[PDB]
């Protein structure tokens, strides 16, 4: 099926910005979905469709979907921030429902 | 009279002979004019048929078949139209009315039968049957229709009784001195003009009458061939529309009548509308629908599709269905208001196996372009490859949003590559959100105004993720130049919003035609309006202020009063059944013509009427 | 505390693996949510094991085709999932979220639980 390629791990300063990214074959035509995971806890949306914000989640979030590669963009990181993260994307004509190998951000 | 409508059940029996007879004498009690057909089938012996004497007049056929009763009093039978036809040509078929036993039907009065308009009669298989051979069906049936009479007269063991010896040629109905067959048609002279009262020609009866008549004029005949206006045979009812040379215009005529089967009425009869073409129906049939005017019912025809609702996703029988999916796609054919929801889930075009479903054909998308109005919501998450719009949603206008999608959206389009939305018509959205979002091929989405078309105070929009608004412009898929700031559903014109100007139909234009352009025009409420056919185009100056004719500048023809005609009245119907005559003069102007000039006229007074 | 799993935490290899996830706060018999099982072994990423429709309409996932089996019944108010024929590297912790049809994304995810097969 779909393959999403995530970074292993990705470090970052105490508030600078963090871009975690999301490989996919034309990943610019289908919609991505970010999952924060902080451990012994459940996957909780911060971004969909893209860029979009449930409510709930803090500005510093962003996203950014093109060509191959999507962008999970945190502005300012802060110390809570450390969590695995997971690109979703669901495909339209195949109905499935694909997850990311995760990525451990951890903050400097 | 009393009227009743009729049966068309041919030979099918409604349950026990008892309940066919029940439904045939609800029906047929004290009726005297059928205005359909007339059926008379598995009537057992025994079976009081008395209420069948009051029948007078039948338009369609008459039916008599598989009845086992001796005696069918049909004596005041006086006419059978024959508007319908029961077989091929057939207006009175008496068919197989016998039994095991093979004693059936026997006496047959129909003393008064005097006439058959259209169609041929025929008898079959009719044991005991007596009489009906000696009757000369010539002078009844019409002289066309003679050539395809199918009479099958075999019973010679049958006990009957001879006919009067006063009966012409031993011609009689039944026994009894009253059933002698009354010749009214082929002992006529040459000179009488459709039938007479006896043998010369100070008797004829007048042309219009059908079965006989007392006297010569036409208040006399017994029944009409055509139409009875009150007491009086006529062939058409008073026309409804009439000139009056004081108004210059057709208007209603007090005078005029309906058309209500064979009679002239006033006014239709209780629960009876009236047609565009001057008739009272029993109710407007397909591809019209029933509006009220001067507080009676009229028919109209219908604005495109009539009105047809349908239950939608989530009711009735498409209640826990997934989506719009190639199974129940035949029950939204004509459909054009959806009470409930609609889905568009791409399980439609695989398929599943849970539900024994196959994949739905693209090509069948097209069955609900007829649909104009949605009470729920509408989620699109798939769409056909390649269909570069929402081409079956280019005729909805209401998205009511009773029930909402996440609690929140009325209208979820997804996940799509279409270039345009392409929903040109839709002008309301009373309540729920929308949420387009994931078409990354989609352009013009950010342009529409959406607090014009919502209704509820806190209605939101989420749209992006789509094609950027920098690819758009660059690729020019951007709102064309006569669309209005409220947005655009598309590239063309006919997908604005609203015009910045004024509108041609439904496409946007610069300006209307008040002094250019071949159709000349006049603005209202920013729209263009064509001018009526008869005002010439003015060079100076506009050529028209209105629609009617009253409205033209200059007539590009005749003028007669206020009004721009093509030609002056020459041969319209007047009142009190004149004919209404007109001229033009020198300047092109309509006037009457002289009173004694009954065939028109080109000048004033006599001279324009030689002799 | 919506969303609540169900089952037999600890499995034998080569038998079905039985769980239940029952939604509470709404109704599961709604037209505006999916209903998907996702399964992470320990220390690795998500899985997404199948989507169920309250009708009974099904999506699985390509590498569990055939030992996967999710159900719902509306009476209950939940879907369960049934996996087959399992092994050692079915050890995971298994959720079950809510799937809008709307977004497509997993808004309202369960705390998951951990079934563990050994010997
Ligand atoms: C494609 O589009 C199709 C048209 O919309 C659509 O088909 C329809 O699908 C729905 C959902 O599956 C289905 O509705 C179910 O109907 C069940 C019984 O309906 C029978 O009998 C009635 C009697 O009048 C018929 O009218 C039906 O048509 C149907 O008979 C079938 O009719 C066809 C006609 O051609 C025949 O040829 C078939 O032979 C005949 N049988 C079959 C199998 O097709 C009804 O019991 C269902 O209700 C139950 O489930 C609901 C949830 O779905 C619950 O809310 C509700 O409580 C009911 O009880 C539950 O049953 C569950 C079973 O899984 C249990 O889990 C629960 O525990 C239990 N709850 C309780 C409290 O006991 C339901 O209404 C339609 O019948 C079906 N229509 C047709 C014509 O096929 C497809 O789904 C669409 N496909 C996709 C992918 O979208
Ligand atoms: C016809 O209708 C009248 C009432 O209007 C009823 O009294 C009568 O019994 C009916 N006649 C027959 C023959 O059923
Ligand atoms: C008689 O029947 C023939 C069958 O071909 C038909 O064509 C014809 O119109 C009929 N004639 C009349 C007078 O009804
Ligand atoms: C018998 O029929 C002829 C026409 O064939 C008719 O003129 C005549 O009136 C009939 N005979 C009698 C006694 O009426
Ligand atoms: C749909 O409407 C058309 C046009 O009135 C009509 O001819 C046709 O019979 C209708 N089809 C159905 C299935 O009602
Ligand atoms: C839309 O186009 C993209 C790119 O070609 C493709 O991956 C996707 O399958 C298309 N969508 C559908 C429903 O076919
Ligand atoms: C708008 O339409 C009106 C009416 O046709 C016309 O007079 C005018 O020239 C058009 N254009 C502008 C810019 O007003
Ligand atoms: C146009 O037509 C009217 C008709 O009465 C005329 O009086 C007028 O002078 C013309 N021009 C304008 C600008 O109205
Ligand atoms: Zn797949
Ligand atoms: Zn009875
Ligand atoms: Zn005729
Ligand atoms: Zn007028
Ligand atoms: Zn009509
Ligand atoms: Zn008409
Ligand atoms: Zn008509
Ligand atoms: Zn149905
Ligand atoms: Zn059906
Ligand atoms: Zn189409
Ligand atoms: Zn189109
Ligand atoms: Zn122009
Ligand atoms: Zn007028
Ligand atoms: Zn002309
Ligand atoms: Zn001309
Ligand atoms: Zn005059
Ligand atoms: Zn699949
Ligand atoms: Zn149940
Ligand atoms: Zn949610
Ligand atoms: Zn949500």
């Amino acid at each position: 099926s779909y393959v999403l390629t995530q970074p292993p791990s990705v470090s970052v300063a105490p508030g600078k910005t963090a871009r975690i990214t999301c490989g996919g074959n034309n990943i610019g035509s289908k919609s991505v979905h970010w999952y924060q995971q902080k451990p012994g806890q459940a996957p909780v949306l911060v971004i969909y469709y893209d860029s979009d914000r449930p409510s709930g989640i803090p500005e510093r979030f962003s996203g950014s979907n093109s060509g191959n590669t999507a962008t999970l963009t945190i502005s300012r990181v802060e110390a809570g921030d450390e969590a695995d993260y997971y690109c979703q994307v669901w495909d339209s004509s195949s109905d499935h429902v694909v997850f990311g190998g995760g990525t451990k951000l951890t903050v400097l | 009279k009393k009227v009743c409508q009729g049966t068309s059940n041919k030979l099918t029996q409604l349950g026990t002979f008892e309940d066919h007879f029940l439904s045939l004498q609800r029906m047929f009690n004290n009726c005297e004019v059928v205005l359909g057909n007339l059926e008379i089938t598995y009537v057992q012996r025994n079976y009081d048929l008395s209420f069948l004497k009051t029948i007078q007049e039948v338009a369609g056929y008459v039916l008599i078949a598989l009845n086992t009763v001796e005696r069918i009093p049909l004596e005041n039978l006086q006419i059978i139209r024959g508007n319908m036809y029961y077989e091929n040509s057939y207006a009175l078929a008496v068919l197989s009315n016998y039994d095991a036993n093979k004693t059936g039907l026997k006496e047959l009065p129909m003393r008064n039968l005097q006439e058959i308009l259209h169609g041929a009669v025929r008898f079959s298989n009719n044991p005991a049957l007596c009489n009906v051979e000696s009757i000369q069906w010539r002078d009844i049936v019409s002289s066309d229709f003679l050539s395809n009479m199918s009479m099958d007269f075999q019973n010679h063991l049958g006990s009957c009784q001879k006919c009067d010896p006063s009966c012409p040629n031993g011609s009689c109905w039944g026994a009894g001195e009253e059933n002698c067959q009354k010749l009214t048609k082929i002992i006529c002279a040459q000179q009488c003009s459709g039938r007479c009262r006896g043998k010369s020609p100070s008797d004829c009866c007048h042309n219009q009458c059908a079965a006989g008549c007392t006297g010569p004029r036409e208040s006399d005949c017994l029944v009409c061939r055509k139409f009875r206006d009150e007491a009086t045979c006529k062939d058409t009812c008073p026309p409804l529309m009439l000139y009056n040379p004081t108004t210059y215009q057709m208007d209603v005529n007090p005078e005029g009548k309906y058309s209500f089967g064979a009679t002239c009425v006033k006014k239709c009869p209780r629960n009876y509308v009236v047609t565009d073409h001057g008739s009272c129906v029993r109710a407007c049939g397909a591809d019209s629908y029933e509006m009220e005017e001067d507080g009676v019912r009229k028919c109209k025809k219908c604005e495109g599709p009539c009105r047809k609702v349908c239950n939608g996703i989530g009711i009735g029988e498409f209640k826990d269905s997934l989506s719009i999916n190639a199974t129940n796609i035949k029950h939204f054919k004509n459909c054009t208001s959806i009470s409930g929801d609609l889905h568009i889930l791409p399980v439609a075009f695989r398929g599943d196996s849970f539900t024994h479903t196959p994949p739905l054909d693209p090509q069948e998308l097209d069955i609900l372009k007829t649909v104009k109005e949605i009470t729920g919501f509408l989620l699109i998450q798939a769409w056909p490859e390649n269909r570069t719009d929402l081409h079956a949603f280019e005729n909805l206008e209401i998205i009511r949003g009773r029930t909402k999608q996440h609690g929140q959206f009325s209208l979820a389009v997804v996940s799509l590559n279409i270039t345009s939305l392409g929903l040109r018509s839709l002008k309301e959205i009373s309540d729920g959100d929308v949420i387009i979002s994931g078409n990354k091929n989609l352009c013009y989405a950010n342009t529409i105004n959406w607090k014009k078309l919502f209704g509820t105070s806190g209605q939101k929009t989420k749209i992006i993720s789509n094609r950027g608004e920098n690819s758009c412009k660059a690729t020019g898929q951007v709102c064309h130049a006569l669309c209005s700031p409220e947005g655009c559903w598309g590239p063309e014109p006919r997908d604005c919003v609203s015009c910045r100007n004024v509108s041609r139909g439904r496409e946007c234009v610069d300006k209307c035609n008040l002094l250019e352009g071949e159709p000349r025009e006049f603005v209202e409420n920013s729209e263009c309006i064509q001018c009526h056919p008869e005002c010439l185009p003015q060079a100076m100056n506009i050529t028209c202020t209105g629609r009617g004719p009253d409205n033209c500048i200059q007539c590009a023809h005749y003028i007669d009063g206020p009004h721009c005609v093509k030609t002056c009245p020459a041969g319209v119907m007047g009142e009190n059944n004149t004919l209404v005559w007109k001229y033009a003069d020198a300047g092109h102007v309509c006037h009457l013509c002289h009173p004694n000039c009954t065939y028109g006229c080109t000048g004033p007074g006599l001279e324009g009427c030689p002799t | 505390v919506q969303l609540q799993e169900s089952g037999p935490g600890l499995v034998k290899p080569s038998e079905t693996l039985s769980l239940t996830c029952t939604v509470s706060g709404g109704s599961i018999s709604s037209s505006s949510y999916y209903w998907g099982w996702i399964r992470q072994p320990p220390g690795k990423g998500l899985e997404w094991i199948g989507s169920i429709y309250y009708s009974g309409s099904t999506y699985y996932n390509p590498s569990l085709k055939s030992r996967v089996t999710i159900s719902v019944d509306t009476s209950k108010n939940q879907f369960s999932l049934k996996l087959s024929s399992v092994t050692a590297a079915d050890t995971a912790v298994y959720y079950c979220a809510r799937l809008p049809m709307v977004t497509m994304s997993f808004d309202y995810w369960g705390q998951g639980t951990l079934v563990t097969v050994s010997s």
